[PDB]
């Protein structure tokens, strides 16, 4: 009855079952029959090579039928019909939107069928979850298009990806133990084209370790459409701030590799991302991502994600193509706005003093220190606004909270090595020393007796200064 | 907003206890006193033969915008057009300012209908048609006043 | 205000804004300006004395809490940092006073709008007089409550004098008597809508009343005693003809009220006995079905209501004399009798094209309630009452033809028949009293 | 054509609009109503021949028509060519008679319009070029059809006859049988019967609206049946009266839903009808957008002619579907969201006319009224065409029969006003305005209303001097001149939306009547000695005080305002304000001077009007009379005319400078 493929028939199908249903152990045999009806298509059979005593010939068909018959049924199903099932609701040779709007008025009412795919998407998950990924298609072939808003203006990402009644949460964050969606990842790549919530949804399930192969095989994806690179930013601002504290190597790594495939995939193309006055929408989604970032990482030896955090913003300002005044607020206060963020940052983890002695052998209390105000100041900003007379001042001002004895005797204490070739860290180390030689020569103490002191150019700045 | 009615109410008790002996049958809605009409009665020719109804809208923002004033009589001038739009340079927005009264601008539009200008026309045909010869435009405009002009009071 | 800090006195700081809040809420002039008695209400119930304040306390400080994490996410951060921004604003420092003074100043400024938008959201027509009534059951509270801890089922936005709308255009001091009038009866109508379309007219019923039943709402409800539905029951049926339908009286009001009790008592007789539906016989949904069944035979009664008002008076005697509204609807039929009454009662008063005039006006809904199809099913005894008001209808309406040609005729023409014209009327109105039925031999 | 560039072309719909503004063709809207005051068939008749004279003046040249014609850029021959088709079938659909006879009776017109050279045309315009002369053409052009149409019924006989008598179509088969000849001659027939006759056996016309029209106009049913020739005039409207209720839901929804300002994100409408959490309230609003789209289609062609709300013309350009913005179905009253706004309106109007007319005609009085707020399905107008209209009127089409031999169609027509009167018609009362949704857009903080409304409720007196002084000696403070600030405005906003009394000071409204919390025992002792029956005229005060005292010390004392009114006094003006300060009432008029300044000179968009070459007395006295009544002459009279207002804070803070050495330096 079910053919041909219209909402009447539908109707029809729908009332003639539920009346089978009322009027007929008898499940069992129900399944064994429906079986010998799934096997054709998993065989691969489809069109012309179906069985000719097949009742059905499309497989979504048959397969919102047997959903239908379950749902009507309120039963459990073997775990390998799983695979079985959810191999019969991918849109197979369906690539054009053209004809999943086609078949869209055959499938009229909405969320019923919404609720159904739901609870299917509930049961299957189970531990085989192998088949799924498919369905989200058709959950959003009849959803809403893109929304062009910002990340936690709109809702949290659960309607972000589209989903809405699925938790995520706990694959994303277990022990990966099944590689399998990589793998299906590279085997139904060009799905992606039938829609556009699908990246979304996509980005959302995949772990951490594979997002950065996730990323880059994109690249055509990528090449077709120079847009998705919101939504790529969406899904890290999305689950970033979600993650906790970073304290460990496999971590690390994974941020490392996802954050320079972001890099590498913004960089490639063109400044045309950035076209129909876009650089607002892409200027607040990355502060929100350097917000996010930098508030999870208290080990004073991650600072490199915060890095190429700073490198993000600094590439995304400088492929921003001249044009109204506005654009200079715009651009004034996000820079403003970054500062900030990385002086509150560098503020909260930072808690202790500096170049503690304690031993007769005075040592950083945050040896890996020196390292993090080269690396997050080393990045280009407009000279315009500050980053250089407030970061600096920064510098300057630690340093002035030392005393000049005991930072002096550091400051060539086989720590401070590796002159910058006119370094603007190594200037406030310079302008720094010669106020503290200035300050104890201005006393009557004796300042130079002990120094193993081997690297020249430092002595003859010491030098300089005591004579000065 | 009726702060402005207010205002518009003492312009209208003023005027109305004043006198001008040329604009006459002033009426006004109680409703509504944004919108004034009135009898334009001018005094020299070719415009002695008949009287004129003209409208003005007071906008929300009265005193400080200007009111714009339309003529609902039909008359024979280089300055307005068919459609009754005038232009009084007391009352463009780069010229306007609050004191000017309402009496003010009635004694210039009176005086620019007796006597007009050319040099800034509304209706270009008729300020040619006055420049070239003035006895075809006295005849037109005194044709025009016979047709088409209202009854005097 | 996340929950489980004492770095703030939060319920001293809504005391504290309450005024300002309620201060920028603009009624339309003449709804019921109610200012005064709303800030006294909140800062009468925003304490931590009672249980039920203190429950309340904890609602609004969440509600206050969601609200204000929504509309930070707008913000650059700059005004995250709250605190710095207000410190380096100088001119705002130096006008407050001292720094903590100008700290408590900044967030009443903060918090002030978005609490008046709160107050414009939760006082709809006076929602608030319920919880300030005293010895309300609990079922008032509860619903309350229920409503106030849910923010997907009540979505409250914010936006400069912000408008609040009356919905019912309430007369002084009305308070519906249910909390929110407007969330339950949009909600319903949602639910309805949702049952009407999934499934065709065959089931409707069951359908609504079970997915009435799947909502939190219809769970929570149930657990009320039997009398406590029923207050909740005819206040929502007040409340929604307030809503539905515009009433300039009051007793009008409760005659509509007897009218959809009697349609919905009418509607559960409809079924002879499913036994399933039948466990939740009181309950809310029922009403809007009512409604949807019987839309017509309510609107053209107020209908009679509104173009004769007179007739009420009357009927403020019928009811007394043949106890209506038992088991069905016929208080739209009793309308038309008491009516028809007084039209022979009168009859040519000083101006009788006024007769005509307050027969024609009506001539319509007596037409329509007597109708086939008008009624779907009902008992024997209301197919005799409908019969017999057919019968009179047709009798007083070809009563109302001979009087509206010949009298207006010989009034507006020639003055010299009315004294004859006078009697055969009367004589045929005496003469057709054995046989309401036209159609035969003898009367024609 | 070149002449005629911008001329007044007639047979168009008023509101001038010059010109050839005229939609597709190919559309489901209105049937052009007729204008103003012209009859529909003379109106439709003119059409058509100014059509055609337009036509062959695009023939001739078709540039001139392209500039005549304001919306299409393509050619004129296609849209001239759809307008005669569609002119065509509608005077097909229209007369009651054969196709080639419609023809027939156009060519007599035409031929009978031209022996009428009988002159009295006169005193009109040859070029178009005004309204009266246009309007005194349409009357003679009127007066003729209507002399020409009442002599056209004796003249169709005759020339069926003489044109069949052609000895050229004579001889094709087809015309005998057609064009009024017995079919007789025809060998392969049945026998003659007393039922197949060629009579009998002869074609009808069909009764239809448009031939309603036709007769009622035809038999001057102005003096004896109006309700009928008001109803189908404007029935292709009063045809979608049915889908009132569900789009007012649909209003009442977007209102309730999102009583917001500039907080929606959504940019189309489908992503609106597709992001709903129920599929019921899905297909709904899905059926109910569809019927509102139509209706819109429908009808967006009179709304810009007799609609009462004005309307630009870039809404009514485009056709709406399932993807159009969002905005358009916002029941606003701004812009983009005045569609469904205006619609209703229409609705309503059209509805309200025509009971107007009826009780005006017949009732003479009713009483019945109702809001919008209780719309049901059968209160409106609710009728299918093709079930309910067309039996009602064929069922009174009396057929008469003489003796001789003839079959006449009459109407009476009192038969079917009564049926359609005593059916819809009456029973429908008069819709009011009051209850029409719609969303708030604009605020009231610009101080001024609520100081009227305080002035509406309560009688309000000036300050006393005592209590004035008592005031000013106790917030000699700054920070407590801006608590005061503070609470009297929140006091303010609570008495301009409510009531109060004029007596009971403010320290017993602030206590418990509001139930304010002590801050600071100060401010309190500031306010013991204050009534409500002042509180606006203390707020100026106050307000005044705390930006004189930051003239007292060295801190910017707007921070806010234009830098176009931020610039110094001149010399010679700075003597001029110094003589008027010399003698003057300098509390006051200083009171008056921030009264003003605080209020409207905030910055950006604040010289829309306050252009900076004005004077302060003049300025002053167009502000003095909307709600105060202070002292008058000292400003009058006394004031400097040449003061630059551009620099007008200045004088402010000259005045508020040397009331500072009046009050510190004396004593």
């Amino acid at each position: 009855v079910l053919q041909p493929w219209s909402d009447i028939n539908l109707q029809s199908f729908m009332t003639q079952f539920l009346q089978f249903y009322s009027v007929v152990e008898v499940w069992t045999n129900l399944w064994e029959h429906v079986k010998k009806q799934m096997a054709p298509f998993l065989e691969g059979k489809s069109g012309e090579s179906l069985p000719a005593d097949c009742p059905v010939r499309s497989k979504l068909t048959l397969g919102l039928s047997i959903l239908f018959m379950v749902e009507a049924a309120e039963f459990t199903v073997p775990k390998k019909d799983l695979d079985s099932l959810c191999y019969l609701l991918i849109p197979s040779a369906g690539s054009p939107e053209a004809l999943h709007s086609d078949l869209s008025p055959v499938l009229r009412i909405r969320q019923r069928w919404r609720i159904y795919l739901t609870n299917l998407c509930l049961r299957c998950i189970d531990e085989r979850c192998d088949r799924w990924l498919g369905i989200l298609p058709l959950l959003h072939t009849c959803m809403q298009k893109s929304p062009p808003k910002k990340n936690s203006k709109s809702q949290p990402e659960d309607t972000w990806a589209g989903l809405e009644g699925i938790s995520f949460s706990e694959f994303r964050d277990k022990a990966p133990t099944r590689s399998q969606p990589l793998q299906f990842m590279q085997s139904k790549m060009a799905l992606l084209r039938v829609d556009e919530y699908l990246f979304r949804s996509w980005l959302s399930v995949v772990p951490l370790e594979s997002l950065s192969s996730y990323l880059e095989n994109s690249i055509d994806y990528l090449s077709d459409v120079p847009v998705r690179v919101l939504d790529c930013l969406q899904g890290i601002s999305y689950r970033l701030p979600g993650l906790r504290k970073i304290s460990n190597q496999n971590m690390k790594k994974d941020v490392e590799n996802v954050f320079k495939m972001l890099m590498h995939l913004v960089d490639i193309y063109q400044h045309r991302i950035f076209g129909e006055n876009l650089l607002q929408i892409y200027l607040t989604e990355c502060l929100t991502l350097h917000e996010t970032v930098c508030n999870i990482t208290a080990n004073h030896q991650f600072f490199e994600i915060p890095a190429l955090s700073a490198e993000l913003i600094c590439k995304l300002l400088e492929l921003s193509p001249p044009g109204e005044k506005s654009y200079e607020d715009l651009v004034t206060s996000t820079l403003q706005e970054a500062l900030a963020t990385t002086r509150n940052w560098l503020r909260s983890l930072f808690k202790s003093r500096m170049l503690s002695i304690s031993s007769a052998y005075v040592r950083l209390t945050y040896s890996e220190e020196m390292a993090v105000w080269r690396r997050l100041v080393e990045i280009g900003f407009p000279e315009k606004h500050g980053w250089k007379g407030s970061l600096l001042g920064d510098m300057e001002g630690r340093l002035k909270q030392e005393p000049p004895r005991l930072q002096i005797s550091f400051f060539c204490s086989s720590q401070c090595r590796d002159g910058g070739l006119h370094d603007s860290v190594s200037r406030s180390f310079e302008k720094c020393v010669i106020e503290a030689v200035s300050s104890a020569c201005q006393s009557q103490t004796s300042v130079l007796e002990g120094l193993s002191c081997q690297d020249l150019q430092k002595f003859g700045t010491l030098l300089s200064a005591v004579i000065t | 907003s009726m702060a402005a009615s207010r205002r518009l109410m003492k312009e209208l008790e003023e005027i109305r206890k004043s006198g001008m002996k040329n604009f006459r049958n002033i009426q006004v809605d109680e409703a509504n006193l944004l919108t004034w009409q009135g009898l334009i009665v001018p005094d020299n020719p070719p415009y002695d033969k008949g009287a004129f109804r003209i409208e003005i809208n007071f906008p929300a923002e009265y005193p400080f915008k200007p009111p714009k004033i339309t003529f609902k009589t039909k008359i024979y001038h280089p300055n307005i057009d068919e459609k009754g739009q005038v232009c009084l340079p007391v009352i463009s927005a780069e010229n306007w300012k609050p004191a000017t009264k309402t009496d003010q601008v009635i004694q210039s539009l009176i005086a620019l209908v007796n006597d007009p200008q050319p040099e800034h026309p509304l209706r270009a045909d008729l300020a040619e048609e006055y420049s070239k010869d003035r006895k075809k435009f006295s005849k037109n405009a005194e044709e025009f006043t016979k047709k088409y002009g209202e009854k005097r009071p | 205000f996340k929950p489980e800090s004492q770095f703030l006195d939060t319920t001293r700081l809504v005391q504290s804004c309450v005024q300002g809040a309620v201060g920028m809420l603009r009624d339309q002039n003449e709804s019921c300006a109610r200012n005064m008695r709303r800030v006294t209400i909140l800062l009468d119930l925003l304490n931590e004395d009672n249980t039920r304040n203190a429950s309340f306390l904890r609602e609004s400080k969440m509600r206050l809490h969601v609200l204000l994490n929504k509309q930070e996410e707008n913000q650059v951060r700059s005004l995250k940092e709250w605190v710095t921004r207000e410190a380096a604003n100088q001119d705002a420092l130096q006008e407050a006073g001292t720094f903590r003074h100008t700290l408590w100043k900044r967030v009443q400024d903060v918090v002030t709008p978005i609490l008046a938008s709160m107050i414009a959201h939760i006082d709809r027509d006076g929602n608030l007089e319920l919880l300030a009534q005293p010895d309300s059951p609990a079922w008032v509270q509860d619903l309350w409550m229920f409503i106030y801890s849910d923010i997907k089922f009540l979505n409250i936005s914010l936006v400069s004098f912000i408008l609040v709308q009356s919905h019912m255009n309430l007369l002084k001091d009305a308070y519906n008597a249910v909390p929110f009038s407007w969330r339950i009866r949009d909600y319903l109508e949602e639910l309805w809508v949702q049952a009407q379309y999934i499934t065709d007219t065959e089931g409707l019923s069951k359908k609504f009343v079970e997915i009435f039943q799947k909502t939190p709402l219809g769970v929570f409800l149930a657990q009320f005693p039997v009398a406590q539905q029923q207050k909740l029951l005819q206040s929502y049926l007040k409340d929604f003809l307030l809503l539905t339908m515009k009433v300039s009286s009051r007793e009008e009001l409760m005659f509509l009220q007897m009218a959809l009790w009697s349609c919905l008592r009418e509607l559960q007789e409809a079924s002879g006995t499913p036994d399933e539906t039948y466990k939740f016989p009181l309950s809310l949904p029922w009403v809007h079905l009512a409604f949807q069944h019987f839309r017509t035979r309510l609107q053209n009664f107020s209908r009679i209501l509104t173009i004769h008002p007179q007739v009420l008076s009357s009927l403020s005697q019928a009811a007394e004399k043949h106890s209506l509204a038992g088991c069905e609807m016929t208080l739209d039929a009793f309308a038309a009798m008491a009516c028809a009454e007084m039209l022979k009662g009168d009859l040519l008063k000083p101006s009788p094209k006024a007769w005509l005039q307050l027969v024609k006006n009506l001539s319509t809904p007596l037409e329509l309630v007597c109708s086939e199809g008008y009624l779907c099913d009902s008992g024997s005894m209301t197919r005799s009452v409908i019969q017999e008001v057919r019968a009179l209808w047709n009798r007083i309406f070809s009563i109302a033809l001979f009087v509206e040609h010949v009298l207006l005729g010989t009034e507006s023409h020639i003055p010299e028949l009315s004294p004859l014209v006078t009697t055969y009327v009367s004589l045929l109105d005496k003469c057709l009293e054995e046989d309401s039925n036209l159609k035969t031999c003898r009367p024609f | 054509p070149v002449n005629m560039a911008n001329a007044f072309l007639p047979t168009m719909p008023e509101d001038t609009q010059t010109g050839h503004v005229l939609g597709s063709p190919q559309s489901s809207g209105v049937a052009e109503v007729s204008d103003r005051g012209q009859s529909p068939v003379v109106f439709i008749l003119t059409r058509l021949l100014t059509h055609l004279a337009m036509l062959v003046g695009a023939t001739h040249n078709p540039q001139a028509l392209t500039v005549i014609i304001k919306p299409w850029v393509q050619d004129p021959q296609g849209f001239l060519q759809q307008h005669i088709q569609r002119d065509l079938e509608q005077l097909t659909k229209m007369l009651g008679r054969s196709a080639d006879e419609t023809i027939h009776v156009v060519h007599l017109i035409l031929s009978s319009l031209l022996r009428v050279q009988s002159h009295g045309v006169l005193n009109f315009n040859a070029e178009l070029s005004t309204k009266g002369c246009r309007n005194n053409w349409e009357k003679h052009f009127e007066t003729l059809l209507l002399r020409e149409l009442k002599h056209l019924d004796k003249n169709l006989p005759a020339i069926n006859a003489l044109i069949s008598q052609d000895e050229r179509i004579s001889s094709n088969p087809v015309t005998k049988i057609i064009y009024g000849d017995p079919a007789t001659f025809l060998p392969h027939l049945p026998q003659k019967s007393i039922i197949h006759c060629s009579k009998i056996w002869s074609c009808r016309r069909k009764i239809t609206v448009e031939y309603l029209q036709h007769i009622v106009e035809q038999k001057n049913g102005k003096e004896t049946v109006p309700v009928l020739w008001h109803f189908l005039q404007k029935e292709a409207e009063l045809r979608l009266v049915k889908f009132l209720p569900e789009i007012l839901a649909l209003q009442r929804d977007l209102v309730k839903q999102f009583q917001n300002v500039s907080r929606v994100e959504y940019s189309s409408i489908r992503g609106f009808i597709h992001s709903h959490s129920s599929d019921g309230l899905r297909k709904l609003l899905h059926d109910r957008i569809t019927i509102f789209l139509s209706t819109w289609n429908a009808l967006r062609r009179s709304l810009e002619t007799n609609g009462e709300i004005k309307l630009p013309k870039d809404y009514c350009c485009s056709d709406l579907d399932l993807d159009a913005e969002f905005e358009v179905i916002l029941p606003r009253r701004q812009g983009l969201g005045l569609c469904g706004t205006a619609l209703v309106s229409y609705l309503i109007s059209l509805h309200n006319n025509m009971v107007y007319t009826v009780q005006k005609f017949s009732n003479e009085d009713n009483s019945y009224s109702v809001d919008i707020s209780e719309v049901a399905d059968l209160h409106v107008i609710s009728y299918e065409v093709e079930r309910d209209l067309n039996p009602l009127i064929l069922s009174n089409c009396q057929y008469q029969v003489q003796q001789g031999g003839e079959t006449s169609q009459e109407f009476d027509l009192e038969k079917i006003q009564r049926q359609i009167s005593s059916r819809f018609l009456q029973g429908k009362p008069r819709l009011t305005l009051k209850g029409i949704p719609t969303l708030v857009y604009r605020r009231d903080w610009n101080y001024e209303h609520l100081f009227m409304d305080i002035k509406n409720k309560m009688a309000q007196s000036s300050l006393p001097n005592l209590a004035i002084s008592t005031i000013s000696g106790q917030l000699q403070s700054y920070s407590d001149a801006c608590e005061a600030l503070s609470i009297i405005e929140i006091t303010l906003g609570f008495l301009s939306t409510a009531g109060g009394d004029p007596g009971m000071d403010l320290n017993v409204y602030i206590e418990e009547v509001l139930r304010m919390c002590d801050q600071t025992a100060q401010v309190l002792k500031a306010f013991s000695r204050c009534q409500l029956r002042h509180i606006i005229a203390l707020w100026q005060f106050l307000s005044a005080h705390k930006s004189e005292q930051r003239l007292r010390l060295n801190k910017e004392l707007f921070r806010e305002i234009d830098v176009q009114y931020k610039e110094e006094l001149s010399t010679q003006h700075q003597r001029l304000l110094g003589t008027f300060l010399n003698e003057a009432g300098l509390d006051a008029f200083l009171l008056e001077l921030h009264e003003m300044i605080v209020l409207k000179l905030k910055g950006p968009r604040a010289a829309n009007s306050f252009n900076p070459n004005w004077s302060l007395k003049d300025t002053l006295v167009s502000y003095m009379e909307t709600k105060d009544s202070d002292i008058l002459s000292e400003v009058e009279s006394q004031f400097p005319e040449e003061i630059l207002m551009s620099s007008c804070i200045s004088v402010w803070k000259i005045a508020a400078t040397r009331k500072w050495d009046r009050q510190s330096r004396g004593g």
